[PDB]
C-alpha cells in the first residue's frame, strides 16, 4: 500500500503547482531554458510537454496532455487537477481498507453518469459573430495582460469565417502565423493574403502596384551550369568569362521572353506584373525585368509557393522554354511595406485566396511567442465551436451540475461502486474551488453560493471571477465546447484508473 | 539447508510480483526504466522478461516462463505462481527436517491424481458449431479492442488453425509458426481483413516488366563467359514458359535482365519450408537447379497470381482454391498500432484453437478448476499411507491461492467467499460454483465463457510441479567453468 | 495550521487503538502496571482513565471519556472514534483553506439537527422483564468472552426490578457487590439476603436457622479498658490476671444479657437468634452463646451495618445496659455457606430488606476485576433504560439513519457551515466501518446494505455482526438507552469545538 502512496503524493505535487495557472485571474510560470531564451505561458501542455520534471511518476502524467493537446489543444490544466483530487479523495477510502479496484469501477460508472448528464447542459444553438466572441473571449483571457482581450478577439474569429464557409471542413493550415517586431502589443491585426519574408533588392521596383499579375515559377536565372553536351574549352582566363556568357546566355533569353509575356498580356498603362520565382535572380536579371515595372521577388520558402498557388492561382512553371500565359495568377494590391528592420512583401486584395494570415506584433521574443501560444489555443477553440455546434456553459457550470447529478444517483451497476461516485463528484468541485483561490474570495464561499441556487427549470450558475457571486456563465457569454468536456470525463478517470491499479514498484535497472 | 531455503525466497518473491497480475481485474506495475521512464503494462511475461534478478533460482524462472510462451500465450502467471506457492511452504522442508527427496515423491505422486482428477471434469466440445466455439475464444477477445469485430475474429482464428491440421496422419500435428505465417499489408481497416486460402509471398517489385493479373500461372520453383550461364540457367526455365519464377538463394543482376524481357515476375531469398507450401499448392516441385527443370513444375491448379501495390506495397498472392496443409492471414488496418493490436490478439485466440483441435477438452476456469483438484486430493490424503501425506495436503491448500487472487484483484472478502467456496465443492459436484472475475461471488461455469483447453492446465501443472522439483533438487551452488 | 496537525493526528492513532475494542468479536488490551498488576478490559474509560499515554493532546481526550462514563456509563469508545473522524474530515476542508470557526457552527447546525433525529425515532415500549433482557444482552456482550452473556443477563435485569417499585428512582448503592473465589466463573447468580465476610466459627453453632431474630449490636466483647474510675496496676504476671478477672466482668456479664432476651423474646422451639455486632468477639463468649442456639457473627463492614438494619429491622445497639425488645428485627433462613477454603454468612429470605446482593464468583483475580466492572457497566446500562422510558435501537441504526437526515438538511443560517454537516455525517458512520472489521467482514461493503436499506415506511437498519447483512435491530432484541446517544452528539461536539479552535500551542512550563 505504501508503494501506491508515492504516485498519490506525486500527482498532489503537481496539482499543487498547475492549481495557480488556471483562468486569467491566475498566474504565470516562466521557462529557464539554460541557452539565453525565456518563456512565459499558462498553458499546461507548454508546462509539461517542453518542461521536464523532477519525479518520475509525473513525468507520465506530462504525456496525457501530449495526447490531450492532439484531441482538442486545451483543458489540459484542469484535467491534472482533476487528477489530483481524484487520488486525493480516494486516499481517504484506501486508508480504511478498500480495495483501489473497488474505487475505479466507481469511476467507471460516474463516467456514464457524467456523460449522459453532458447531453443536457450541451446547447444546440447556431453559431454566429455574436456567439463566437463570447467563445474567444473566454479563452484569450488566460494569455493575456487583460488589454490585448478585445484586439485578438475580433482577429482569432474573423479568421474563421474567412476560410469557411457552406458546411466545409475547416483546417488549421489555412491561417499562417508571422510576427513583427518594433511595435506594440495592441496592433494585432489580420492580412487578407500571405506575407512573404524575402522582397526584391532593386531601387527600381514599384513600391506599390493597384493591380498586377502573378507568374509562378522555379527556375533558377542566376549564372547556371550547362545544360547540353558542352563544356569549357579554354587556353586562359579570358576567356573563361566568354563561356560564362555561354551558361548565361541560356538564362539571359529565358527572362526576354518574360518581357513578352507581360507586353502580351496587358502590357498597357495602369498595369503591372509580379514575379514570385522561389529561387534566386540575378541582378542583371533583375535590371532587365525592373525597367518594365516588373516587381520580381527570390529567395522564398517552399512554403508559401504551395500557398501562393491557392492565393493567386498560378500554376508553378519548371521551365521558361514552355512559358505560357496559362499559368498565370492574379493579385489585387501588391506592395510592400517598410518596416524599421525589414521589408516585406504583401499581396493583399484577393478575391477567395483561401488562406489568411494572422500578423501578430510585439516587440520582444517572449511576449511575441505568448501571443503564438494564445492563436493556436484559441483558433481551436473557435474550431471545436463550430466544427461541433454544441458548446456548454463554462464557469464551472457543467462540473457543478453535473456534481449535483452523482450525488443523487443510485448505484446502477454495483453495491460498493457508489463510494468511487462520490468522490468523483467531490473532484470536478475542484474547479470552482480553484478559480476561487486565483480570484482571491474565500474558496468556500464560491462553493455553497453557486450550489444553493436551484429552481424548477434549467437553471445553470457559475463563478464570478471579479466579485465571486453565484453569476450565469450562459448569459454573460461563457461558452466551452462540446468535445473539451468530454474528454476530460474519459481522460482524468482512464488516467487515474492506471494510477490507482499500480500495487508495487520494481527498479529496472534503476 | 540454507541452499535450501534460499530458492524459496528466491522464487516467492518472483510470484510476489504477479500474484496480483492474474485475472481480467488484473493489477498494473509500475517498472522504473534506468533513464528516468516508467513502463505501466500488466502482462505479467513482459514485466519479468525485463527486471534483472540477482538470484539464479529466480532466473530459471524466466527461462521456463518463455517455453510456456511458446506452446499457450496465456496462463503462465499461473504457472510461476504455483511454483513459487509449491515451494513457499516451508515448514515441509526445513522445521519437519523433512529430505528434499521426500516431498519429491510427494508431489510426484500428487502429479499423477491431479492430471485424472481435471479429466474427470472435463467435457466434449463441437468443433463443427462455430457458436459453440465462439463462447470458448470470446475468453480472450473480451478486454480488447477487437471485442468491435469479434465474429471476425473467431473466423480467422478457428478456420486457420482448420487449414494447419492435416488429420490423414494419425498424429494431428498443428504447427503455427511454419503453416500460419501471419503477414500485415497496409490500407483498409479491421473488417478488411481475411484469410488467404493459400501462400502469400513479401517479396516487393523490383523491375516494371512483371505479368501484373493472371488468372492461370506457372511457378517454376529451383563479361563473356559470365554472361553464358547467366543466359543459360535463365534460358532453361522459359521452356516451360512461366509468369513468376520464384528462385531459392539471391537472382544476380544479369539473370533478371532476361526475367524482364520476358516480362514474368522474378522472385528471391524464399525459404524451403515456402516452397513446399507453394508445390503442394499448384502441384510443382522443387527442382535443385535451373538447368535441370522437367515438365511437372508447372503451376496447374493456382488460383492467380497478382503483384498488385496495396497500401503502398507489393504483394505476390498466388492463393488457390486448396488447403495444402498451410495458411495466410491478411491483415488491414489504417494504421500501425491498429494493426499491432489485431496481430497480437489473435495470436492469443488462435493458439486456443490449437489446443482444442488437438484435444476437444475443456476445463471450469475462474478458479473451479483448482477448488475441483484440490478437493479431490484432501480427502486422499485421509486414506494414504505413509509420511509423503503431510505434503500431499500442502498441495490442496497451495492451490487455493489462484482463486484467491482473483477475489482479492476484486476487492471482495476472500476469505469469506472461498471458505464458503469449499462447501459448494464439498457437497454439490466440483464441475460448476466458480468464482466470477469481473463481479467477485460465485457462479456457475456452464452458464458463463470461462472454460479454458485442457492442453493449457496439463502443461501448467506439469511444468508448475517440474519447476518446483527442479529447484528442491538443488542443494549446493557451484561456481566455475 | 500546524498547531492543528499535531492535534489531528493525534487524535488518529488514537482512533487505530481504540477501535479494535469495540463490540463483542473485538479484540482486548492490556494494562502493565508495572508493579505485577496485569488486566484486560474493552472499556474505553479503563484504558484511557488508569492508562498513561504519552502525548499531552490525547490526555485531554481522556478526562472526557472520564466525564463520559460517570454521565452515561457506557459508550466511550466510539465517542472517541467520532472525535477522531472529525478532525481527519476537518483537516480535508482545511487544507482547502477553510478556517475552523465555520466548520464549528456547521457541527452546532447538525447537532441540533441530530438530537431532533433522535426524538423521531426513539422507541418508549414498555418496562418488563422480556424487553430489558434485550437491553442487558446488549451492555454485557461487550465485557466478557461470549460465554457469561445469558448467565449475568438475567442477573441484571432481575436485579434492577428487586429494587423499583412505587415509581421511586433508581439508586446504585441498593446493591451490594460481594466477590468469591475457589469457584468457576459461571456460578455468578443473585443473592436475595446480605451476604457477610467473617461469620460464626464454633462447632457448637447451628448449621442453618429456618427463623431467627437478629439483634443488632456495637459492644466491644474483646479485652477493652476499665469502664469505672480505675486502671491496671499490678506487680507481676500472676497479679495481672487478677485484673483479667475485673475487666473481664465488663464483657462476660454482657453475655448472659444477651441470654436473658432469648428466653424472653421467642424462647421456645422452631425459633433462633443470630448476633450480628459489629466488634470482634471472645470465644468465651462464643462458646456461651453457641450452646444456647445463638449464632454470634463479629468483624463486618460498616456498610453491611447499614444494609444489616434495613435486612431484618432492627435498630443499631451500642450498649446492652441499653438492650430492649423494640431493636430486634426477624428474617428468614439463615445459614453458613461453604467454599472451598472459607466460608460465608447468608441471610437471604428477608422480609422487607430493600437491598439485594450481586454475589460474583471466579476463580482469578485478574478475571474477576473484568466482571467487577462489566456488572457496573452493566446495571447502570438498564438503570437509564428505566429511568429514560425512551430507547432507541441499537446495532449501530441510529448511525446509519442519521446520515440519512443530515444529507436531506440545508443550513437555515449560512452556506459554508453545510460542509461541517458534510463532516458530521461521514463521522457517524465510522462506528458501522469499526465494527464492520472487529467482525472481520470487509468494512465498505457492510456499509453499502445497510445504507441501501430503504422502504416507504419507518424502517430501522443496523449492522448484522454475524453474518454482515441489514439487521433490524428492534427484531433481534439490540436496543441502547436514549440518554446515551443524547450525551454522544451532545458531549462530541463540544470537545470537537474546544480542539478546532486551537491557534497556536505555547509551552507553558
Ligand atoms: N473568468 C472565467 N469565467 C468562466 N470560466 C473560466 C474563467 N477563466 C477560466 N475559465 C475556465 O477555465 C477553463 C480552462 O481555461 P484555459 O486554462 O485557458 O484552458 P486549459 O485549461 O485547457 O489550458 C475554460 O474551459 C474556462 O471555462
Ligand atoms: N472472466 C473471468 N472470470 C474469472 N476468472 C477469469 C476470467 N478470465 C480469466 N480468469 C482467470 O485468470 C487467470 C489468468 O488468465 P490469463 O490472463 O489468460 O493468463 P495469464 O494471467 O497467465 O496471462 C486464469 O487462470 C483464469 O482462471
Ligand atoms: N454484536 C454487535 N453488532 C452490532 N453492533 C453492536 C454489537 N455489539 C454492540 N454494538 C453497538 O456498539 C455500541 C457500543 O457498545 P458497548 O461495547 O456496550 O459500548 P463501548 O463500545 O463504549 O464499550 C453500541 O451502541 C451498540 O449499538
Amino acid at each position: 500500500q505504501a508503494a501506491l502512496a508515492v504516485n498519490i503524493s506525486a500527482a498532489r505535487g503537481l496539482q499543487d503547482v498547475l492549481r495557480t495557472n488556471l483562468g486569467p485571474k491566475g498566474t504565470m510560470k516562466m521557462l529557464v531554458s539554460g541557452a539565453g531564451d525565456i518563456k512565459l505561458t499558462k498553458d499546461g501542455n507548454v508546462l509539461l510537454h517542453e518542461m521536464q520534471i523532477q519525479h518520475p511518476t509525473a513525468s507520465l502524467i506530462a504525456k496525457v496532455a501530449t495526447a490531450q493537446d492532439d484531441i482538442t489543444g486545451d483543458g489540459t490544466t484542469s484535467n491534472v487537477l482533476i487528477i489530483g483530487e481524484l487520488l486525493k479523495q480516494a486516499d481517504l477510502y484506501i486508508s480504511e481498507g478498500l480495495h483501489p479496484r473497488i474505487i475505479t469501477e466507481g469511476f467507471e460508472a460516474a463516467k456514464e453518469k457524467a456523460l449522459q448528464f453532458l447531453e443536457e447542459v450541451k446547447v444546440s444553438r447556431e453559431m454566429d459573430r455574436e456567439t463566437l466572441i463570447d467563445v474567444a473571449r473566454t479563452s484569450l483571457r488566460t494569455k493575456v495582460h487583460a488589454e490585448l482581450a478585445d484586439v485578438l478577439t475580433e482577429a482569432v474569429v474573423d479568421s474563421i469565417l474567412a476560410i469557411k464557409k457552406q458546411d466545409e471542413p475547416i483546417d488549421l493550415f489555412m491561417i499562417e502565423i508571422m510576427e513583427m517586431k518594433h511595435k506594440s502589443e495592441t496592433d494585432t491585426s489580420l492580412i487578407r493574403g500571405l506575407v512573404l519574408d524575402h522582397g526584391a533588392r532593386h531601387p527600381d521596383m514599384k513600391k506599390r502596384v493597384e493591380d498586377a499579375y502573378i507568374l509562378t515559377c522555379n527556375v533558377s536565372l542566376e549564372y547556371e551550369k550547362t545544360e547540353v553536351n558542352s563544356g569549357f574549352f579554354y587556353k586562359s582566363a579570358e576567356e573563361r568569362e566568354k563561356l560564362v556568357k555561354a551558361e548565361r546566355k541560356f538564362i539571359e533569353d529565358r527572362v526576354k521572353k518574360i518581357i513578352e509575356l507581360k507586353r502580351k498580356v496587358c502590357g498597357d498603362s495602369d498595369k503591372g506584373f509580379v514575379v514570385i520565382n522561389q529561387k534566386g535572380i540575378d541582378p542583371f536579371s533583375l535590371d532587365a525585368l525592373s525597367k518594365e515595372g516588373i516587381v520580381a521577388l527570390r529567395r522564398a520558402k517552399r512554403r508559401n509557393m504551395e500557398r501562393l498557388t491557392l492565393a493567386c492561382g498560378g500554376v508553378a512553371l519548371n521551365s521558361f522554354d514552355d512559358l505560357s500565359p496559362d499559368c498565370l495568377g492574379h493579385a489585387g494590391l501588391v506592395y510592400e511595406y517598410t518596416l524599421g528592420e525589414e521589408k516585406f512583401t504583401f499581396i493583399e486584395k484577393c478575391n477567395n485566396p483561401r488562406s489568411v494570415t494572422l500578423l501578430i506584433k510585439g516587440p520582444n521574443k517572449h511576449t511575441l511567442t505568448q501571443i503564438k501560444d494564445a492563436v493556436r489555443d484559441g483558433l481551436r477553440a473557435v474550431k471545436n465551436a463550430i466544427d461541433d455546434g454544441c458548446v456548454v456553459p463554462g464557469a464551472g457550470a457543467v462540473e457543478v451540475a453535473m456534481a449535483e447529478a452523482l450525488i443523487k444517483h443510485k448505484p446502477s451497476v454495483k453495491g460498493r461502486a457508489q463510494l468511487g461516485v462520490q468522490a468523483f463528484a467531490d473532484a470536478l468541485l475542484i474547479i470552482p474551488k480553484v478559480l476561487a483561490q486565483n480570484s482571491g474570495f474565500d474558496l468556500q464561499e464560491t462553493l455553497v453560493k453557486i450550489q444553493a441556487e436551484h429552481s424548477e427549470s434549467g437553471q445553470l450558475v457559475g463563478v464570478d471571477l471579479n466579485t465571486g457571486e453565484p453569476m450565469v456563465a450562459a448569459e454573460v457569454g461563457v461558452w466551452d465546447n462540446y468535445c473539451v468536456k468530454k474528454q476530460l470525463l474519459h481522460s482524468c478517470t482512464v488516467i487515474a484508473t492506471n494510477i490507482l491499479l499500480v500495487d508495487e514498484i520494481m527498479r529496472a535497472g534503476m | 539447508r540454507k541452499v535450501q531455503s534460499g530458492n524459496i525466497n528466491a522464487a516467492k518473491t518472483i510470484a510476489d510480483i504477479i500474484r496480483t497480475c492474474l485475472g481480467p481485474k488484473s493489477m498494473m506495475k509500475m517498472l522504473l526504466d534506468p533513464m528516468g521512464g516508467i513502463v505501466m503494462t500488466n502482462d505479467g511475461n513482459a514485466i519479468l522478461r525485463e527486471i534483472q534478478v540477482q538470484h539464479p533460482a529466480a532466473k530459471s524462472m524466466i527461462e521456463i516462463s518463455r517455453t510456456q510462451d511458446e506452446e499457450v500465450g496465456d496462463g503462465t502467471t499461473s504457472v510461476i505462481i504455483l511454483a513459487g506457492e509449491m515451494l513457499s511452504v516451508a515448514e515441509h522442508f526445513l522445521e519437519q527436517q523433512m529430505h528434499p527427496t521426500v516431498v519429491i515423491s510427494a508431489y510426484r505422486k500428487a502429479l499423477d491424481d491431479m492430471i485424472s482428477t481435471l479429466k474427470k471434469i472435463s467435457i466434449p466440445v463441437d468443433i463443427s458449431d462455430s457458436d459453440m466455439m465462439l463462447n470458448i475464444i470470446n475468453s480472450s477477445i473480451t478486454t480488447k479492442a477487437i471485442s468491435r469485430w469479434s465474429s471476425l475474429a473467431c473466423n480467422i482464428a478457428l478456420d486457420a488453425v482448420k487449414m494447419v491440421q492435416f488429420e490423414e496422419n494419425g498424429r494431428k500435428e498443428i504447427d503455427i509458426k511454419k503453416y500460419a505465417r501471419v503477414e500485415k499489408i497496409p490500407g483498409g481497416i479491421i473488417e478488411d481483413s481475411c484469410v488467404l486460402r493459400g501462400v502469400m509471398i513479401n517479396k516487393d517489385v523490383t523491375h516494371p516488366r512483371m505479368r501484373r493479373y493472371i488468372k492461370n500461372p506457372r511457378i517454376v520453383l529451383l563479361l563473356q563467359m559470365e554472361e553464358e550461364y547467366i543466359q543459360q540457367l535463365c534460358e532453361d526455365i522459359i521452356q516451360l514458359k512461366p509468369d513468376v519464377v520464384i528462385t531459392e538463394k539471391g537472382i544476380s543482376d544479369l539473370a533478371q535482365h532476361y526475367l524482364m524481357r520476358a516480362n514474368i515476375t522474378a522472385i528471391r531469398r524464399v525459404r524451403k519450408t515456402d516452397n513446399n507450401r507453394i508445390a503442394r499448392a499448384c502441384g510443382a516441385r522443387i527442382v535443385s537447379r535451373p538447368e535441370e527443370l522437367r515438365e511437372d513444375d508447372v503451376g496447374t491448379g493456382a488460383g492467380l497470381l497478382e503483384i498488385k501495390k496495396i497500401g503502398d506495397e507489393y504483394f505476390t498472392f498466388i492463393t488457390d482454391c486448396k488447403d495444402p496443409k498451410a495458411c495466410t492471414i491478411l491483415l488491414r488496418g489504417a494504421s500501425k498500432e491498429i494493426l499491432s493490436e489485431v496481430e497480437r490478439n489473435l495470436q492469443d485466440a488462435m493458439q486456443v484453437c490449437r489446443n482444442v483441435l488437438l484435444d476437444p477438452q475443456l476445463v471450469p476456469g475462474g478458479g473451479a478448476s483448482e477448488m475441483a483438484v484440490a478437493h479431490a486430493l484432501t480427502e486422499k490424503s485421509k486414506a494414504m499411507t505413509g509420511v509423503e501425506q503431510w505434503p500431499y495436503r500442502a498441495v490442496a491448500q497451495a492451490l487455493e491461492v489462484i482463486p484467491r487472487t482473483l477475489i482479492q484483484n476484486c476487492g471482495a472478502s476472500t476469505i469469506r467467499l472461498l471458505t464458503s467456496l469449499r462447501a459448494k465443492h464439498t457437497q454439490e459436484n466440483c464441475e460448476t460454483w466458480g468464482v466470477n472475475g469481473e463481479t467477485g461471488t460465485l457462479v456457475d461455469m456452464k452458464e458463463l465463457g470461462i472454460w479454458e483447453p485442457l492442453a493449457v492446465k496439463l502443461q501448467t501443472y506439469k511444468t508448475a510441479v517440474e519447476t518446483a522439483v527442479l529447484l528442491l533438487r538443488i542443494d549446493d551452488i557451484v561456481s566455475g567453468h
